[PDB]
């Protein structure tokens, strides 16, 4: 804060401030999915008969 | 080495194959588009 150093002593020296780092590197996602080429033979729920 | 041999026509050796069925009875060919293959034969019999 400041507290009260008297005008007869030098006083203490404050450490200024600062210093904080961090890392958040990798991440990933990959939704592979199949087309199923033999699924197209039968009738889909759509595509009215 | 030093031969210089010229070659004429070569044989074929086709063993034996003559269908006679895909050329006398199965003259009609239609492709598919669906899973099922229907084949009807109406029983024609009139009085």
């Amino acid at each position: 804060m400041a507290l009260y150093v008297s005008p007869i002593v030098s006083g203490e020296v404050i450490r200024s401030r600062g210093g904080s780092t961090s890392e958040f590197t990798p991440g990933y996602v990959k939704p592979k999915h199949e087309v199923n080429p033999q699924m197209t033979l039968r009738r889909l729920p759509d595509e009215d008969p | 080495m030093y031969t210089t041999a010229q070659l004429l026509a070569a044989n074929e050796q086709k063993f034996k194959f003559d269908p006679l069925f895909l050329r006398l009875f199965f003259r009609e060919s239609y492709p598919f588009t669906t899973e099922k293959v229907y084949l009807s034969q109406i029983p024609g019999l009139v009085n």
